[PDB]
């Protein structure tokens, strides 16, 4: 029924500019900050990965969704940023702006994280609410010219399990069936799935200067993103760290609401990365202990504090051996490489972030009450003397140490 | 009202309709100066069920029951049909970017789209706005608005998840369990999209909706059927979702509050007078008035003493707890109770000039945000921002509280809750 299909392809089209498809929270469904994704991240920096082995230099949107392939599939870290990438050529498809998604007929936005039963039944309860002159299994008998018209976009396949709906996992496992333009999105993880297939690989890299200086600027008064902005040029440390996202859209969510600017001081801004990180997965935490929970945080905190004086940032998965690894990495603390050119390791966030963890647990073991952890605590500072060496490899863990506690300075600066 | 005669351009009057007379002499005769005289003196099966509804529909927002809509709870006599001339200040905010604009209603209603949304504080006059809608429509004299064929005002108040828009329209509109069947209004809905309007008030959460209604939330792309609930700032996170902008009402201005006084009252021009020189010279307490459930407090008072020739600056606080308690009551453990802890963060905000709390300020002064009558004394902000705030209706009203309870305390005989008066005293 080419009706039915020509009513489809206009609903698809027109979904994807209604506002609840843009509205995105980009820290939570907790916090009640919106993007718009018609003016948030808009340029991804994506890389064509080979063998894990990077290869070749940045792939950007139209120039990827001309160069298609067989299905690919676009990976993350440990998580950092959203998929907001595949919500965006919905976007362009439907707006019908860029020529190289304008030989598809039809685009449908999945979500497999809460997706069951079978193709159809996504569709239907997900996407929209197709009618029964569609839902007779006659669509795909007539779609099947799809082979190069139809493109479908898979989020959370890391949040999807296969026994909840077996058509998604033989589909994205065969595809020859349908011969269509799959891209699905997942995590380090997922190499286990990634090498198996030959599947194109594109890897979701940093923000760009231009990037992050457009989201300051555009959800954020004025007043604010002027100072803000200035306070980015004196430090090299907020250059570097504003590549991620999730040092974005954090560093300028705490003065959301504020009328006056304010430096703050970058321990804070840590202070307030590392609160949210161990909160918005709290439910899903629920698998451990909360005093299991705490004690495998404390054992992260002491390999970061280990790390620093032993000069290591990699931390091989022999060396946590904690078995509460899974905690860890769904806390978001590490990330976890399977790849052949990092074989099961964990790495932090950002070096300077193993620094704090560092720090935050140096201060606390000082400023425990029971006297084998504040002993502990004195043995890591009695380490420091020299003064080339507190000025120079020990500096930034003595800033992050002092700051988060009056008490902790105390000890710092009686022994230096 | 039985027998009375009003003149659209003075108000009530020509009480018991004198027998036999000339309205062009009586009206002239009562009121000498009514600009009017002056200037008298100088000079297709879904389609005919879509029709039978809206006639019947504008009966019901016509009638002399849904007019005189309880405005300032005057009577239900006293006509108020001259006071619906004072309209409430509208600002149009995003809510991604942090933009606002002022709005005036003809730039409103020329903007009825999708799904819209009018936040404000508890008795912003949000009902009321609502209802003067339904009203223009019906009446059909209002041109803008006369492009939509159907109009429902419903009050989500206590209807099941699960009850059909026929079962809803049939109780809240019409007269009796007739006229329309589910069926037919599902037709009639898909046929004409734009052109159907529905006015949703009293909306709390997106679970506890009629499924028939939700789908036109979530969905209405489908549809296309234009929505405008209306919610308190206290919630208001359930459907940013589905918006681009939000409708925001703004503290009601002083010159509202004069009109509406002079027009009930005037027959006590030393009264009158002596509020105009009081707000005049004390600039800040004009903030008082935010809301117009504080006029009402005012009204309510004036209509006691109608001959007293003072202004008792305090008498619009007395006044609103007392009506308070005559809105959805409990007095026993939740009306003493709500004062009783919003007082205690008062006081204890009053000697660090706060004027703002967290949520950790509030949950030790033992208030339950989520109360109904926590509400109308505070309101709370979750607007986009990384941790929410609660602040007290215009400030004035704080120290009030804050007021009320330094009494209790001293006047309590718990040693443990009564040297705690003398020490906040001893500030
Ligand atoms: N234009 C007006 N002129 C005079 N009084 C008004 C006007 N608009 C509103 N009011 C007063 O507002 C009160 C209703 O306030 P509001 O519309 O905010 O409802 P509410 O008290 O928040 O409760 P709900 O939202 O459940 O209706 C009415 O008692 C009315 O007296
Ligand atoms: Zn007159």
């Amino acid at each position: 029924s080419e009706g039915d299909l020509d009513d489809l392809a206009q609903d698809l089209k027109d979904l994807y500019h209604t506002p609840s498809f843009l509205n995105f929270y980009p820290l939570g469904e907790d916090i009640d900050i919106i993007f718009n994704l018609k003016s948030t991240f808009t340029e991804p920096v994506l890389w064509r990965k080979d063998q894990h082995h990077h290869r070749v230099e940045q792939l950007t949107l139209n120039g990827l969704l001309q160069a298609l392939q067989s299905p690919c599939i676009i990976e993350g870290e440990s998580g950092k940023g959203k998929s907001t990438l595949l919500q965006r050529i919905a976007m362009l498809w439907g707006s019908g702006k860029c020529k190289a998604l304008t030989k598809f007929k039809f685009v449908f936005f999945l979500r497999l994280s809460r997706a069951q039963g079978g193709l159809f039944e996504t569709l239907c309860d997900q996407l929209l609410d197709i009618p029964g002159t569609i839902r007779k299994q006659t669509f795909m008998a007539m779609l099947l010219k799809l082979r190069q018209r139809v493109l479908f976009l898979l989020d959370g396949y890391n949040e999807f399990k296969p026994q909840n709906c077996p058509e998604i996992e033989a589909l994205i496992k065969e595809n020859h069936r349908f011969k269509n333009m799959v891209i699905v999105t997942t995590t380090t993880e997922c190499l286990r799935h990634i090498a198996q297939f030959g599947a194109l690989t594109a890897e979701v890299g940093d923000m760009t200067e231009d990037s992050a200086q457009a989201l300051i600027r555009e959800v954020l008064i004025k007043e604010l993103a002027e100072g803000l902005l200035l306070q980015i040029q004196k430090s090299r440390c907020l250059r570097n760290l504003m590549k991620t996202p999730l040092f974005v859209v954090i560093t300028c969510a705490i003065q959301m609401g504020e009328s006056e600017f304010h430096s703050h001081t970058q321990t804070t801004l840590f202070h307030t990365f590392y609160d949210l990180l161990i909160q918005k997965n709290k439910h899903k935490h629920k698998g451990v202990a909360a005093s299991d929970f705490i004690r495998s945080l404390d054992h992260c905190g002491d390999l970061a504090l280990e790390g620093v004086f032993s000069h290591k940032f990699d931390f091989e998965l022999q060396d946590v051996s904690s078995v509460n690894e899974d905690v860890l990495l769904t806390t978001g603390l590490l990330c976890k490489y399977t790849a052949q050119r990092f074989k099961p390791k964990y790495k932090f966030f950002h070096k300077s972030f193993q620094e704090y963890t560092a720090g935050r647990r140096l201060s606390s073991l000082l400023t425990s009450h029971e006297p084998e952890e504040v002993t502990k605590g004195n043995g890591y500072l009695q380490k420091m003397v020299s003064i080339s060496d507190i000025t120079s490899t020990y500096s930034s863990l003595l800033r992050y140490t002092c700051g988060s506690s009056v008490e902790a300075t105390r000890a710092v600066m009686k022994h230096l | 009202i039985k027998d009375i005669v009003q003149c659209f351009s003075c108000g009530g009057c020509l009480e018991k309709w004198q027998e036999g007379d000339d309205p062009l002499d009586d009206h002239t005769r009562c009121f000498p100066n009514c600009p009017f005289l002056q200037n008298m003196k100088s000079s297709a099966q879904w389609f005919q069920e879509a029709k039978n509804l809206n006639e019947q529909l504008r009966a019901a927002y016509t009638s002399a029951s849904f007019r005189h809509m309880s405005l300032l709870d005057i009577s239900s006599d006293l006509a108020t049909d001259h006071l619906l001339g004072c309209d409430l200040s509208i600002a149009s905010k995003h809510i991604s970017k942090p933009v606002q604009e002022p709005l005036v209603l003809p730039e409103v209603f020329g903007n009825l789209n999708s799904v819209m949304c009018v936040e404000g504080e508890a008795g912003s006059g949000k009902t009321v706005l609502l209802k003067k809608i339904a009203f223009l429509w019906a009446s059909g004299c209002c041109p803008l608005l006369n492009r939509f064929q159907l109009v429902f005002y419903l009050s989500l108040s206590s209807t099941r998840p699960d009850e059909g828009l026929a079962s809803i329209i049939c109780d809240q509109l019409l007269e009796k369990e007739g006229s329309v069947t589910e069926m037919c209004v599902r037709n009639i809905i898909q046929q004409l999209k734009n052109q159907v309007l529905f006015l949703l008030d009293d909306y709390k959460e997106i679970c506890s909706i009629p499924q028939v209604i939700g789908k036109l939330i979530q969905k209405n792309h489908l549809s296309r059927t234009c929505l405008l609930i209306a919610v308190r700032t206290n919630r208001a996170r359930d459907i940013r979702r589905y918006l681009e902008t939000i409708l925001e009402i703004k503290a009601f201005p002083f010159y509202n509050t004069v009109c509406i006084l002079r027009k009930l009252f005037s027959h006590n021009m030393t009264r009158l007078r002596k509020f105009m020189v009081y707000f005049g010279k004390n600039q800040s307490l004009q903030k008082i008035q935010k809301t117009p459930l504080f006029v009402a407090a005012i009204c309510a008072h004036w209509f006691q003493y109608p001959f007293d020739p003072s202004f008792d600056d305090v008498a619009v606080f007395k006044s609103y707890m007392e009506r308070l308690s005559l809105r959805n009551k409990a007095t026993a453990e939740i009306l003493k109770a709500t004062v009783s802890s919003c007082g205690e963060l008062a006081l204890k905000g009053f000697f660090s000039c706060c004027f703002e709390f967290n949520d950790d300020d509030l949950a030790e002064a033992g208030v339950d945000e989520d109360e109904d009558l926590t509400m109308c004394l505070m309101s709370k902000f979750t607007a986009q921002r990384l941790r929410p705030f609660y602040r007290f209706l215009s400030p004035a009203f704080q120290e009030f509280l804050a007021g009320m309870r330094l009494i209790e305390l001293l006047d309590s005989d718990r040693q443990e809750h009564q040297d705690l008066g003398l020490y906040h005293l001893k500030q």
